């Protein structure tokens, strides 16, 4: 059968699973160590026997024999970090779990807010253009903000370059309206669809650790002339040669 | 790992990091832990050094003592490019190498790397101390000139 | 006269020879060659053409 | 020009300040060269090779 | 599933010459302890295994007291009598909770408690 | 019968740094007490720096908050440079709330009954919208030396900055000849320190 | 050491502010908070005076919501049925 | 920054693609760690497509050598900018220079 | 915060006669130099005597 990414796993103590959510993937922001679990994946399955008590799993849980063996893909050590970004890609047809739907709602919400702010910001620039045009030629100093702002065209002004310019800005505005409709539909299509992937893969989870490496004896520093060097001892402040002002080198 | 100087050492000893020392000497630490009686099965000892508790560093300073290691520069051209030292443990991640010995390895400190090897058996510890120790290589074998000349 | 981000921190400049040709756009090999490649121009001149 | 710019600040002309020691607290003989050099960290780190 | 509980009870009863009842009481205590460990709060838990089906119900329980010191395990007599007027000081109020899925964790706990009861009765 | 040093003059020439003065001293003790007290003052003095920050809508320190033109990492550096005095506690939790266009200075922290900010003009970040507000909790504690983050957080919302518990910056002694006492071959030890405002100078020389 | 040490001898009832908070600050479930507001319980000091038997008489308050209220009060070191003398203070009687 | 440079830093910074060079000059309207909004001056501006530009900066993401290719905004609010000018510093840049 | 590693003379290996070797531990990551320098400068001159 296929694999499982869910956190329903035996052996792992709460000490491992406290840093995972209810669907296996580590949180965004969980500062991990070298050798914790980021993505839980029950997969290496050889053979494990069942005692009367393990056979009783068929009654309440329902699973025939819990696959055949039991072991959760845990990761190795050497690096710390802070998980800053998690991507989940799903080959189309496979059931999205709850966190993949959380990322889908998140990116739908982000792209919705971003295109709506594109429309709002460019509409603000367009209305500022309308205010800049209507400074002269039939100006209304008090009557301009009594009516709602989307109708700044039918005010008193003859056939000039200004009514032509307001018609061109109405063309631009209706273009932005229908363009916003069709582009939000296309962006919902791009977020909602699956992705073509490798032969025989269900979903890909990518996790970005963000280590912060400071400095230590053993790094390589160099100037801009060929003066290389392994930094050999990180002295205290007091041992440094200072001058007759007080500042240490 | 990358080498660095450490001029407090003698030519017979070199600095060796604690993380590399606990990885290279895992079976000696296992044997020492099983001798004391702190644990029982081998698994328990591997969990102890996987967690790195407070008691395995005294175990480590017990096995490092009087056990030479073979330091080796990567382009070894003559026999003075493999020399045996005694480890002195280093807070750090860089092999501290006594400076005079550098003129034997053709090792500057501009980003050089060296390999450490552990003589496992008892005849190999005695060969590292009695033939390949850095105090024993003070003359170059190509001639009569001293190779521990101050650089 | 100076641009407004050149009035933030105007770098002191030694140097004696008055320049006459400024430094060109440093990525012109890649961009100019690939613009020469894919560009609607027949007479068998453009890369694909 | 470097000398005339070191004269605009009140630094010594030769570029060399006399420097004391941190351990002993007594002066280094024959005054030494200090200044600012623009140094780069390279990405040959030591917790990637060890 | 169902018939498998009966087959396990019969196999263990015959092999260890042990009363089926003593094995079930211990499995109930094992499952109650495994349930208590899934909650962040210290709760009291009763498990009841049906002796014919092998199905099991899990109940959270509260001790009826005059003054509540532990709100996770104790209920006032006034609040207990709001649910059942027949309750007295020292009785238990019981809510049915979601029974723990029989994963290899509960399975291992059940195995340990069976092995302990087998040893206690072999010793007797 | 050695002459003993006594503090004579504490010239608080600016708000940060002062010039304490020892008198009198036999010859040789000038450089000895000068280097000794310099090395103690730079080594280990009790400072009052910051340890933990919890910005409200921020998960990890690499994110960005909507409506502030600096990253959360730059806000952590600007809070790491915060110069603050505490009086009767081990650790203390300061609260910051600010809303509106403009800077978030260090004087916008709701001060407790003993915490005292010594430089209230210190900028942290810049809010840049009409309804975009930060609201953070800052944890300030005592210490000694430099305790980084790698040596020493339980939820995912805490942010650990490094801790530079060190009040002084630059300690310079200048020995010089003494003439106040008719007896010659006596010395004066004049120590110009450089505090960040969190430590009184006579208290610093007394603790050293 | 004696010389260097001799050269250094010239140097060397108030209502708890938690009771005055609104019940909404207790992070109760939307059900528990709305059940308490229906009985005119606005402050933590009002809630702490009520007995468990009185709270169970409140319309729509279940055994689950009562356990939530106890667990939350216990997390703040408070218990149901504490008698506060002079509650509410005259500073609250005018809202 | 380099205290001792060669003046060649601005060509390497601007003529690469790590900084956010302004396309049409004007007046900044909204600075944020995420985005930067330029209001285009009227003597540089199209008649149609009214036009105020939005620069979406590239925040913390992976480079090829596992470094951290960040962009930080370096302009204030209400600030004039000219055509051909830096708005957001990149990795190892400062005010449009090149600080390695 | 005022609690340091108070040291002690773990041994006085007085080598032969009119010659000692006194080792002190443990001190802070920087106090070995300040006590060595203070005792070195005081013994050199301050210490009185007759000749
Ligand atoms: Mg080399």
């Amino acid at each position: 059968g296929p694999e499982e990414i869910t956190a329903d796993i035996p052996n792992v103590g709460e000490a491992a699973l406290s840093k995972l959510d209810e669907s296996g993937i580590v949180y965004i922001g969980a500062e991990v160590t070298g050798g914790d679990i980021l993505v839980g994946k029950v997969t290496p399955k050889g053979e494990t026997q069942l005692t009367p008590e393990e056979k009783l799993l068929r009654a309440i849980f329902g699973e025939k024999a819990s696959d055949v063996k039991d072991s959760s893909l845990r990761v190795p050590n050497g690096v710390s970090g802070t998980v800053i970004d998690v991507q989940v890609f799903t080959r189309d047809g496979v059931e999205k779990d709850k966190r993949a739907l959380e990322i889908e709602e998140m990116q739908l919400k982000q792209a919705k807010k971003d295109l709506s702010e594109e429309l709002q910001i460019l509409e603000a620039g367009l209305f500022s253009r309308i205010r800049a045009v209507l400074v002269a030629g039939g100006v209304e100093a008090e009557k301009l903000d009594k009516l709602p702002r989307d109708r700044w065209l039918e005010l008193g002004l003859t056939d000039e370059e200004k009514q032509n310019q307001l018609e061109q800005l109405a063309e631009q505005y209706d273009e932005l309206k229908h363009e916003f409709e069709k582009k939000l539909e296309a962006k919902r299509r791009k977020i909602t669809q699956g992705d073509d992937l490798a032969p025989g893969v269900l979903k890909i989870v990518k996790v970005y650790l963000a280590v912060k490496r400071r400095i230590q004896p053993g790094d390589k520093m160099a100037g801009r002339h060929g003066n290389k060097g392994v930094i050999s001892k990180i002295n205290p402040i007091e041992d440094m040669p200072y001058d007759e002002n007080g500042t240490p080198v | 790992s990358v080498i660095t100087v450490g001029p407090y050492l003698r030519l017979h000893q070199c600095g060796l990091p604690k993380k590399m020392a606990l990885e290279l000497f895992k079976p000696f630490i296992y044997g020492k832990l099983e001798l004391r009686g702190l644990a029982t099965t081998i698994k328990a000892a591997k969990k102890m050094v996987e967690r790195e508790e407070a008691v395995v560093w005294d175990i480590l300073d017990e096995v490092i003592r009087e056990h030479p290691v073979l330091l080796n520069r990567a382009p070894t051209l003559h026999r003075l490019g493999i020399q045996a030292f005694e480890p002195v443990l280093i807070e750090g991640k860089a092999i501290q190498l006594h400076p005079l010995v550098c003129a034997a390895y053709n090792a500057d400190f501009d980003g050089d790397q060296m390999a450490v090897h552990v003589p496992l058996t008892l005849e190999a510890q005695l060969e590292a101390r009695a033939l390949m120790m850095s105090t024993n290589n003070i003359l170059s074998p190509a001639n009569g000139e001293p190779i521990i000349v101050p650089s | 006269v100076y641009s407004y981000t050149e009035k933030k921190r105007i770098r002191k400049d030694f140097g004696k020879r008055p320049q006459v040709l400024d430094v060109p756009y440093l990525l012109s090999i890649q961009l100019d060659s690939f613009q020469k490649f894919i560009e609607q121009d027949p007479e068998g001149q453009y890369g694909l053409e | 020009e470097i000398k005339e710019l070191l004269k605009l600040g009140d630094l010594p002309t030769s570029g060399q300040i006399r420097l004391y020691d941190g351990r002993t607290g007594e002066q280094f003989e024959r005054p030494v060269t200090v200044g600012y050099m623009y140094m780069l960290k390279l990405n040959h780190l030591v917790d990637d090779k060890m | 599933m169902n018939k498998e509980i009966l087959a396990v009870v019969e196999a263990v009863s015959n092999e260890k010459a042990l009363p089926r009842e003593k094995i079930f009481e211990a499995l109930e205590s094992a499952l109650a302890t495994a349930t208590k460990k899934k909650y962040e709060q210290e709760i009291d838990v009763r498990v009841q295994i049906d002796r014919k089906s092998g199905d099991f119900d899990t109940f959270r329980r509260w001790l009826v007291v005059d003054e509540v010191t532990q709100p996770t395990k104790e209920i006032t007599l006034e609040a207990a009598r709001y649910e059942d007027e027949s309750l007295n000081l020292g009785d238990y109020v019981e809510d049915q909770i979601e029974s723990v899925t029989f994963d290899r964790i509960t399975t291992q706990t059940a195995k340990q408690v069976i092995v302990q009861k087998v040893r206690e009765a072999e010793r007797a | 019968e050695f002459l003993k040093p006594r503090l004579v003059d504490i010239e608080q020439v600016s708000s940060t740094h002062a010039k304490v003065t020892l008198e009198p001293l036999e010859r040789g003790f000038g450089h000895t007490l000068g280097n000794a007290l310099r090395r103690i003052l730079l080594s280990s003095m009790p400072g009052c720096a910051v340890t933990e920050v919890e910005i409200d809508g921020v998960l990890h320190e690499y994110s960005t908050k909507e409506g502030v033109q600096e990253d959360i990492l730059e806000i952590l550096l600007n809070l790491k440079g915060l110069a603050v005095r505490v009086q009767g506690k081990d650790e203390v939790i300061l609260t910051l709330n600010k809303s509106g266009i403009g800077p978030v200075t260090a004087a916008d922290i709701t001060h407790d009954g003993d915490v005292e900010i010594v430089k209230p003009q210190h900028v942290i970040c810049h809010l840049t919208d009409e309804n975009a507000s930060i609201s953070m909790r800052i944890k300030v504690q005592r210490g000694r030396g430099y305790v980084p983050a790698s040596t020493r957080e339980r939820p995912i919302g805490r942010l650990l900055v490094d801790a530079c518990y060190s009040p002084v910056e630059r300690i310079a002694y200048n020995v010089e000849a003494a003439r106040v006492e008719q007896r010659t071959d006596l010395d004066k030890l004049v120590i110009e320190m450089e505090t960040n405002g969190t430590i009184d100078p006579e208290e610093a020389i007394r603790r050293a | 050491a004696t010389i260097l040490a001799e050269q250094l001898e010239a140097f060397v009832p108030e209502f708890d502010p938690i009771l005055l908070r609104p019940v909404d600050d207790l992070e109760l479930t939307v059900r528990s908070a709305n059940c308490l507001k229906a009985e005119a319980i606005h402050y933590i000091g009002d809630l702490v005076q009520r007995t468990e038997v009185e709270l169970l008489k409140t319309p729509n308050l279940g055994k689950k919501s009562l356990t939530e209220i106890k667990d939350v009060l216990a997390s703040r070191g408070l218990s149901l049925g504490m008698r506060l003398e002079n509650w509410p203070p005259a500073s609250i009687a005018d809202e | 920054k380099p205290l001792v440079g060669t003046g060649m830093e601005r060509a390497v910074a601007v003529d690469s693609g790590v900084t956010a060079v302004a396309k049409r000059g004007g007046v900044v309207q909204y600075v944020d760690a995420s985005r930067i909004v330029i209001k285009v001056n009227e003597d540089e501006m199209y008649p149609g497509e009214a036009g105020i530009d939005i620069y979406n900066l590239t925040k913390y993401t992976r480079s090829n050598q596992n470094t951290c290719i960040n962009q930080m905004p370096c302009v204030s609010l209400g600030e004039p900018v000219e055509r051909g000018d830096v708005l957001a510093d990149g990795p190892s840049t400062d005010l449009g220079e090149l600080a390695l | 915060v005022t609690e340091f590693l108070k040291p002690r003379l773990v041994d006085i290996e007085q080598v032969s006669s009119t010659h000692a070797k006194v080792t002190l531990e443990p001190l802070e990551r920087g106090f070995g130099h300040t006590l060595g320098n203070a005792l070195r400068r005081i013994l050199l001159s301050s210490m009185p005597g007759c000749a």
